[PDB]
Order: structure tokens, then C-alpha cells, then sequence
């Protein structure tokens, strides 16, 4: 059923731009990597006042 | 090739859009057409303008509200209330609520003539339809956004200050000393602009369109459809240019 | 919270502070007569994990 | 009259929704084919782009009426570095999902408004009915699933082309350094702020794809009152989103502002 080869190839388009917006917005803009933690590791620190 | 097949559509709108400029400045205006129109897209487009400008002048005032007291600059508030609603907030909501209702519905009844063969019993009596009808409805568009982005700046700045008065707690003498800090003569001058351009390129293209529908049975549907997404990209494309040409001007330099 | 005076460009939505950090936000602000002379009185909204 | 329409309109939006996993287990070709459709468009609009195309003009110019207005005012004052802290917020908050909304109203909801009534007017929901079809389950559910598949890409592309014309005009135009603007946008804007800021475009676009099945499902008149049906549906349209984008932001900040800058 259905399957016209020309629905497939808009279906196919949109999911490659989907892919690359998804994957640029999450690295280059919102730095999605950063937000979560990957590749950073964790510190304290002891301040007598927290100066803002 | 390619390109030349929406120039044909782009070169009908021009040659209308010429003739109706001829038929506005040559031969006598039709009043009561003009009258009936200008109350008609009144009647269509004012409750949904207020609709959708109070909510979104709340939701502005409320952002610039709580960014500007964590930044600690909460007497200024005013000025950003002002400067908005007057040169963005006010042609901006007038872009949406008369492509939407307005555009739309002039696209629609000159559709539902042109299909019921209206505009052909017309033109076999003599008449032209772009004197009788075309200039009525866009001299109506055109006034009728005029009053409507006055009204839509008015509304929104008056719930802006009642807002943030009895919500936010800012200090009511900061609204309304800080409003003309940094809107002018300029602003409202290219907002009164805006909205002139904004209503008469609105009624253009749907008058245009409703004359050249299709039939069929999704021909006028479509025809709306086409319309309100013609009035959308050319009304933002337009927004930015005058607001580049505003902001060369300017109250602050 | 008394005081003598509230002081300037202190109003409702003021962070409250513990050793420099946020721990609350001011309330209200008021004036009250002790001993005939007017007083500044604050009311704090605090979250109780830090009491 | 004013309580039968609340009524009428409620029990379509419910059958819509209970129609759901009916619609998703029957029907997967058909949701497919109409998320082609919403997603690259249809009729003489499919050929410039669909609606990827409008939306992302429509976010374009938003972003570079942010950058363009924040520049100008911040230079008049001086404090002209702020303009990258300046349009995230404008964007994220009030701009984009609010200008991405009536893009998405126009072109999806026009166009699944035209194309219920077009079937309304031609009798083929009648043939779905006589056919032994839930004809809402067939077609309402099918564009709510399509939309709710389409909005993620469609809103990631929004903000996506929002914040880089506002960058773009920024820093070419007016010729600020790309690290202060990178730096100042980096450093206060919130993931927190774009995951909430899908989750009100999600709601959002169900909402609005409801309201123009409701009006494109229920036609009368011909191909004449197709038309009117478009235009009410988009004036409903824009109140609703509007509406929602102003709740959703008054629950979020109303007690965290979630942003410092000061001590």
C-alpha cells in the first residue's frame, strides 16, 4: 500500500535535516555535552564567603 | 524556467496592484463600498486583535519585568515597555490579526464571487472590477490597520503598567516617567508606517488572490491557504526593512 | 527583621542572603512606631532547609 | 448554544485523543505519508520548501529583528556587549515559540483545515463512514500523531535559525566580535529555558492541530466555506498560542526568574 517513492524521498530529506539540526543545535548551541557532563570531572572548592 | 513560473503570479499581482492605483487616483471613489468594507474587516479582526495583544504585552511585560530586577534595573522597565509596544508589539499583532482575519476573509469573498461567476456578470455589464471593488477593500485594509496597530500600542501599554503595578510590585512613576525615554517622534511615525504598508499590502494580495481562485471544490480553500501564507512571509520581510530604516533614525542617537 | 532605616533600592523581591548566598527573598517592608519614632520592619520568606 | 459548542468541540478533541493507539497500530502508512506532507508541504507551496521553508523565514526575520532593535538600543545606551545575553532571552522566552507558532497555524493548520473540508465538501468522509471507517480515528489522529512526529525538527530548526540570524546580523552587520557574542550567549542561556521552551511547542502544535481538524472536519457550504473555516480556525489559532506560551512562562519564572547576574 502507498509506497509512490516520491512521499519516501520528502520523508527521507526531512529526516536527514532533522538529523543535522538536532545534532547541531545540541553541540554548537546549547552544548549539550557541557550541560550534562561529558568528558569534565568534578570539583569543590571551600569559600568563606561565596562573594556572589 | 524554473523562476519564471511564480513571475507570472508576481507580474498579475504587480499589474493589479498598478491598475488599482490608477482606479483610486483617476476615477471617482466608491464610498459606500468602502464604508461597508472598512466595517466588515472591523467586525472580523478587533476582538482577536485585543485577544492576542493583551496576553502577549502581559508576557512581554512579565519577562522584561523579572530580567530587568534580577539585573537590578527595575525603574527602566518602562522604557522597554514603551519601545516594543510602539515599533514591534503594535505592527506586529497587526500583521497577524489582519492576514489572518482580515486578508483571508477579503481572498474568501472575492473567491466565493469569482466562483459564482460575480465577477463575470460584471465585467459582460461594462463595469470594472478592480474600481468597484479592488480600491474599496484596500483602502478599508489599510485604514482599518491604521486604527487597529493605535489601538493594539494603547492596549498594550496600558496593560503593561497594570500589570506590572499590581502583579510585580514595580513602582508606577518609573512606568510611566521612563516611557518616552527612549520612543519619539520616530517610532511612532515608522509604527504609523508599518501599519499603512502592512493593511494595504494585506488587502493587495488578497484581493489578488480571491480574483484568480480556481473553483473546484479545494480551489477557494487553497486560495485562502496561499493567501495568509503570502501575507505572513511579505509582511515580515517588510517589518524588517522598516525596522532597519527606523532604527537609522532613532530616539537614543 | 528591625532596622532603622529599610535603605534604598530595597523592595519586595530582594534575595536574602546566608554567607553570600540566596536563602530567601524579602516579603514586605513596613513602618512601625517604637518608642514614637518610625522604624523599618522586613518580612522574610525563608526555605527552611537552611534555618 | 454557547455550552453545546464547548461540548461538541470537547467530545471531538476527546474522541481525537482516545483514537490515538487505534491510529498508530492501524493506520502506520498513512501517518507516514501525512508527515511527509506537513514536513515538505503540499499543492503549489510543496515546491519552495513547504513549510521548513516559511518557518524558517518567518524565524529568520524574527531573530533579525531581535538582534537589530537590541543592537541599536544597547549602542544609544552603551552597554552595546549585552546583545548576545540580550537576544537569547528574547528568543527563547517570548520570540521564538510564539513566531514559530502562527508560522506552524498557517501552513499546517491552513492546510489540514483546506484538506478535511475538501474531503467534508466531496463526500469522501461519507465514503470512509460507509466503508465501516472511524472516520475521525482515519483522519484526526492520523494529523495529530503526523504533528507530534514533525513539531521536534520543526521547532529545532526554528531556534536553530533564530539564534543564527540574530548572531548573524550581530556580528557581520554590525560587525561585533564573534566571542563576545558567543560568550555572552553561552553563558546565559539555559538548557533548561530550550528543553521547557519545546515542551510549550509541543503542547502547542497538538493544540493547534486539534483546533484546525475541528473546524476543516466539520465544513458546510461548498468550496465557499472552506475559505471562512481557514480564517476562523487561524484566528483561534493565534489566541490559543499565545494563550499558552503566556501560562507556560508565568508557571516557569513566576517565582524563579531562573538568570543572575548580579551578587
Amino acid at each position: 500500500m502507498l509506497l509512490t517513492r516520491f512521499i519516501k524521498m520528502q520523508l527521507v530529506i526531512f529526516l536527514t535535516l532533522t538529523l543535522v539540526a538536532l545534532v547541531v543545535l545540541a553541540l554548537f548551541y546549547l552544548r549539550l555535552p557541557t550541560w550534562a557532563g561529558l568528558g569534565m570531572y568534578k570539583l569543590n572548592a571551600d569559600l568563606p564567603n561565596s562573594g556572589g | 524556467g524554473q523562476l519564471e513560473k511564480p513571475l507570472a503570479t508576481v507580474g498579475g499581482f504587480f499589474k493589479m496592484s498598478v491598475m488599482t492605483g490608477k482606479a483610486l487616483f483617476t476615477r471617482p471613489f466608491q464610498w459606500k463600498e468602502f464604508v461597508l468594507q472598512s466595517w466588515f474587516l472591523i467586525r472580523v479582526a478587533f476582538l482577536p486583535t485585543l485577544a492576542v495583544s493583551i496576553p502577549l504585552t502581559v508576557l512581554i511585560i512579565f519577562t522584561l519585568n523579572i530580567l530587568l530586577a534580577e539585573f537590578g534595573a527595575a525603574d527602566v522597565s518602562g522604557a522597554g515597555a514603551a519601545l516594543g509596544a510602539v515599533t514591534q508589539l503594535g505592527p506586529l499583532v497587526t500583521v497577524l490579526v489582519v492576514a489572518g482575519a482580515g486578508s483571508t476573509a477579503i481572498c474568501a469573498d472575492l473567491g466565493a464571487r469569482t466562483v459564482r461567476e460575480e465577477i463575470d456578470a460584471l465585467e459582460v455589464l461594462g463595469i470594472d472590477p478592480i474600481e468597484r471593488l479592488v480600491v474599496p477593500r484596500v483602502v478599508a485594509s489599510t485604514f482599518v490597520a491604521f486604527m487597529l496597530n493605535g489601538a493594539v500600542i494603547t492596549i498594550g501599554l496600558v496593560g503593561g503598567f497594570f500589570f506590572g503595578v499590581y502583579i510585580q510590585n514595580v513602582s508606577a512613576g518609573a512606568y510611566v516617567s521612563t516611557l518616552t525615554l527612549l520612543t519619539g517622534f520616530p517610532e511612532v511615525l515608522i509604527s504609523v508606517v508599518k501599519a499603512t504598508l502592512f493593511g494595504m499590502i494585506a488587502g493587495l494580495v488578497g484581493c489578488y488572490r480571491g480574483l484568480t481562485v480556481a473553483g473546484g471544490s479545494k480551489g477557494v480553500g487553497t486560495a485562502v491557504n496561499e493567501t495568509l501564507v503570502l501575507c505572513v512571509v511579505a509582511l515580515f520581510a517588510v517589518n524588517v526593512v522598516l525596522t532597519t530604516i527606523g532604527v537609522r533614525f532613532g530616539t537614543g542617537r | 527583621v528591625l532596622s532603622g532605616r529599610a535603605g534604598l533600592s530595597m523592595d519586595p523581591g530582594s534575595k536574602v542572603t546566608f554567607n553570600g548566598v540566596p536563602i530567601g527573598r524579602l516579603a514586605s517592608i513596613d513602618v512601625v512606631e517604637v518608642d514614637d519614632n518610625p522604624e523599618a520592619r522586613l518580612t522574610l520568606d525563608v526555605d527552611p532547609k537552611y534555618l | 448554544r454557547f455550552l453545546d459548542s464547548m461540548g461538541h468541540v470537547a467530545w471531538f478533541v476527546v474522541q481525537a485523543i482516545v483514537h490515538v493507539p487505534h491510529a498508530f497500530r492501524h493506520y502506520r502508512r498513512e501517518s507516514l505519508r501525512l508527515v511527509a506532507e506537513i514536513g515538505m508541504g503540499t499543492g503549489a507551496m510543496a515546491v519552495i520548501g513547504g513549510t521548513v521553508a516559511i518557518i524558517g523565514f518567518v524565524t529568520l526575520s524574527a531573530g533579525s529583528l531581535i538582534a537589530i532593535q537590541g543592537f541599536a538600543s544597547l549602542g544609544n545606551i552603551g552597554v552595546e556587549a549585552f546583545t548576545g545575553f540580550f537576544a537569547a532571552l528574547a528568543n527563547i522566552r517570548v520570540v521564538a515559540p510564539v513566531v514559530t507558532g502562527q508560522a506552524l497555524a498557517a501552513t499546517v493548520g491552513a492546510g489540514a483545515t483546506a484538506e478535511l473540508g475538501a474531503m467534508r465538501i466531496s463526500e469522501e468522509v461519507d465514503a470512509l463512514e460507509v466503508m465501516g471507517i472511524k472516520s475521525i480515528s482515519y483522519l484526526v489522529s492520523t494529523r495529530i500523531m503526523a504533528g507530534a512526529i514533525v513539531i521536534i525538527p520543526l521547532y529545532a530548526m526554528a531556534i536553530l535559525l533564530s539564534f543564527m540570524s540574530a548572531q548573524l546580523v550581530t556580528t557581520i552587520f554590525y560587525s561585533q566580535s564573534v566571542g563576545t557574542y558567543e560568550h555572552y550567549f553561552h553563558t546565559f542561556l539555559r538548557v533548561d529555558d530550550v528543553m521547557w521552551s519545546f515542551l510549550e511547542v509541543i503542547i502547542m502544535s497538538v493544540i493547534v492541530m486539534l483546533n484546525h481538524c475541528y473546524f476543516g472536519y466539520f465544513a458546510s457550504g461548498g468550496a465557499v466555506g472552506v475559505g471562512e473555516a481557514v480564517g476562523r480556525s487561524m484566528r483561534t489559532s493565534l489566541i490559543a498560542i499565545v494563550l499558552v506560551v503566556l501560562l507556560a512562562s508565568l508557571a516557569l519564572y513566576g517565582t524563579d526568574p531562573n538568570f543572575n547576574l548580579t551578587v
